[PDB]
């Protein structure tokens, strides 16, 4: 349309970068500095600069100047390589980066050893931005050569967009990245320099960029603890409780897949973070048209997740405030005290996760409390209606989360959820089986494998083994 | 060999000549499956020739989790494979998947490498073992029952080689005072190179404090420019450290020494020579 006029070339590429016959030092950094100032312009535009820009990057991949620009990085004499690159920037879409990673990994890992000058530094961590976000086999080229080694020194920079790169960076490279080049970041301390630019003053975003990427090293459990160990962690919670993301949001459906294991972990600064972005990218995308992905993502069910059995006001407000944008019942907070439930507060628990049909087969039977935590396989098929045996699976999956959240004031004397808990935190769940059998902490060291499986209810095996090495314990 | 593909020269050469042949490009698949939903396992499906079986995961909700452990009588009476020869196959795809799956949100010990030295085969067994409970410090007392009803470990020529091979295992000390809005860049830097070399540190988050004050051997005051102009939570603790007095160093940077704390002397800062500042410090307290 508009951009047919542009896209018609109004420029030629400037008779192609002087044709590529610049051939004077002074020439050459010339050539480029209007090719650059050019590009902006049809960049920054109304409502066709996003689409227009496309185009312009793909001319000048059939123009071959990406060879012209990768020759030009090498000059000795051009001490102003600087034009060369921060053109690179701009130019880099997906198609273009597979173009460099084939050839391009040469000078551009080479051109990282000139640290000294602001102008060119502020550039390259740019390009190496762009190259994280390639496959793992690019990110696992750049760490081991050098690459991530030149992010992790700009720490100590001021400058406010190369701080800002840096940190952008590092999160690219762990979120795309695998257990090999997650393992090599914390090796290297990354979240330890993550720090002071975790704790800034001037900016926002250098902060929540930084808080990404030290969540996303905050969900691989190999190297949680070291990570803790930093103390960059704490830093997280206040931010997003201090900030808002109605204004300050200002991705694609790849992109957001990999900010819903945030939400699905255990670490409650990991879930603040996702909803965080969840919530912004929310509230610009359904002002910016419609699209259903939030339910082929899945996130919808986790944030349901993150108001119950929530702990945290701030948590559970960004959670809540991402579902009702969308269009979407907010759920009700669950009462813990589960042995004292009622029908009534079974029947809405189903609602929360996904069992709204076999309601109704819960009603006729008088599902309490007391029932639902000694509810077995046979109860379900027999009695209830589920005859999938994948289906009474996710069930207690999901008996499993409520148990490990319920409250046992009424039922237990002895604190054994907490016996429980200290040896697993997954072993919390059995702890109604046991004192409705009439068990507690001075009895355990006489009861049996038998007797924990066909009493009490613990299947597996291995879950049994440990529970007595541990009472025999006490002695 | 574009899917299950972790190199770019032979997944290109492949995805070429697929196009010529006029046949969809299969997209590569994510490795870290614990975390699939409905939508990846679908696609997945389709890229191994279970296109037919897709409507009955669908319906029955099939993620990850439950597709990782799927055993061969929810695939009988559930998802409708019949021929015995049929689900062979599709546990030959789930054990392609397992030795190439992404277990770190799933493991802690690092469990997928000890099976593969072992055998590479013996990799798509980590599910099993750790959604048990399982780690490096716990297979020392597993049994030969254990592997097989609750991991799933079926045959017993894997079973006995894992037994065999599993028995054979056998203060603060700093503090940092700064003015917000001016010297909180510097504190940072200067906390992460005493951190790296081997000093903890008790910095800011933002009566409890004046006792950490006390706790920490040494004291550093950041001497921003025109920082005590406005002298406050900075006298309080200096005044503390004072009444100590255990090696108390204010770093000069800017700062033109407009009480009794002037009665010191420090160390400058040089923003381009570091590991030289930071060295010499190291020194002094």
């Amino acid at each position: 349309v508009q951009d047919a006029l542009e896209r018609a070339l109004p420029e030629l590429q400037q008779a192609l970068s002087a044709l590529k016959q610049a051939g004077g030092a002074r020439a050459v950094g010339a050539g480029l500095a209007e090719v650059f100032q050019l590009v902006e312009e049809a960049w920054l535009l109304p409502a066709v600069g996003r689409e227009v820009a496309q185009g312009l990057c793909d001319a000048i991949r059939l123009d071959g100047g990406l060879d012209l620009l990768l020759r030009l990085l090498q000059a000795p004499e051009l001490e102003t390589r600087v034009q060369a690159a921060r053109l690179l920037e701009q130019i880099l879409v997906a198609e273009n980066r597979d173009r460099v990673a084939r050839i391009g990994l040469g000078v551009i890992l080479n051109l990282a050893k000139e640290r000294e000058p602001v102008e060119l530094a502020r550039s390259v961590a740019g390009i190496l931005e762009h190259m994280f976000k390639h496959s793992e086999e690019t990110c696992q080229r750049l760490v081991a050569a050098g690459g991530l080694d030149a992010v992790l020194y700009w720490c100590r920079r001021t400058d406010p967009a190369l701080l800002r790169h840096c940190a952008l960076a590092l999160g690219n490279c762990a979120l795309h990245g695998g257990q090999a080049v997650q393992r090599r970041m914390v090796e290297k301390r990354a979240a330890e320099w993550l720090f002071p630019l975790a704790f800034s003053k001037e900016d926002e975003l250098l902060r929540l960029h930084a808080c990404l990427a030290v969540a996303v090293l905050a969900t691989n459990k190999e190297v949680e603890r070291e990570v803790e160990r930093s103390g960059t962690l704490a830093l997280v919670e206040p931010l997003v409780a201090s900030l808002d993301p109605g204004r300050f949001a200002r991705r694609g459906p790849d992109d957001l897949q990999r900010l819903v294991p945030l939400l699905d972990s255990n670490r409650l600064e990991a879930q603040c973070i996702g909803a965080f972005y969840l919530c912004a990218e929310a509230a610009i995308k359904s002002l910016q048209g419609k699209t259903k992905v939030f339910s082929d993502i899945g996130a919808i069910q986790s944030l349901k997740r993150l108001v119950s059995y929530s702990t945290n006001g701030t948590k559970s407000a960004l959670a809540k405030r991402a579902l009702r944008l969308l269009g979407e019942e907010v759920p009700r907070p669950i009462l813990p005290s589960v042995p004292s439930w009622k029908e009534a507060e079974v029947q809405t628990w189903l609602q929360q996760i996904g069992f709204s049909k076999y309601c109704e087969s819960f009603r006729e039977q008088q599902v309490d409390g007391d029932l639902l935590l000694r509810l077995t396989e046979e109860e379900l098929q027999t009695d209830l209606g589920m005859k999938s045996g994948i289906t009474r699976k996710r069930f207690f999956r999901e008996l499993t989360e409520l148990k490990t959240f319920a409250n046992y004031s009424t039922c237990d004397r002895s604190n054994l959820a907490d016996w429980l808990g200290s040896l697993d935190p997954r072993f919390r769940q059995y702890t109604y089986g046991l004192v409705s059998c009439g068990l507690d902490r001075s009895l355990l060291h006489r009861v049996s494998e038998q007797q924990l499986l066909e009493d009490c209810g613990i299947h597996l095996g291995v879950h049994r083994a440990r529970i007595l090495t541990a009472a025999r314990e006490m002695l | 060999l574009v899917s299950y593909s972790t190199n770019g020269t032979k997944s290109a050469l492949a995805k070429r000549a697929l196009r010529l042949l006029g046949e969809e490009v299969p997209r590569p698949i994510l490795p870290s499956v614990p975390s699939w939903k409905e939508a990846e396992v679908q696609t997945w499906l389709q890229q191994i020739g279970f296109s037919k079986y897709c409507e009955s995961f669908r319906e029955q909700q099939v993620d990850g989790d439950l597709l990782l452990r799927l055993t061969e009588e929810e695939l009988q009476t559930d998802l409708g494979m019949k021929s015995g020869i049929t689900r062979k196959r599709f546990f030959r795809e789930l054990t392609e998947l397992k030795t190439f799956a992404n277990y770190s949100t799933c493991d802690r010990s690092n469990l997928a490498d000890w099976l593969g030295s072992l055998d590479p085969r013996f990799r798509q067994y980590t599910y099993g073992l750790v959604s048990c409970g399982l780690d490096r410090s716990l297979l020392h007392r597993v049994s030969e029952q254990q592997l097989l009803e609750d991991c799933g470990i079926h045959l017993g020529v894997h079973r006995a080689r894992i037994l065999t091979a599993a028995r054979e295992m056998l203060t603060p000390d700093v503090f940092i005072s700064y003015r917000r809005n001016s010297g909180s860049q510097l504190a940072s830097l200067l906390k992460v190179h005493l951190q790296l070399h081997g000093f903890s540190v008790f910095i800011d988050v933002e009566d409890k404090l004046i006792q950490s004050v006390m706790g920490a051997r040494n004291f550093v005051l950041v001497l921003s420019p025109g920082a005590l102009d406005k002298c406050d939570w900075v006298h309080k603790e200096i005044v503390t450290a004072l009444s100590c007095g255990k090696n108390i160093v204010p770093i000069i940077d800017g700062f033109e020494w407009p009480q009794a704390v002037l009665t010191f002397n420090g160390i400058k800062w040089s923003h381009e020579y570091q590991e030289a500042t930071i060295e010499k410090i190291i020194r002094f307290l």
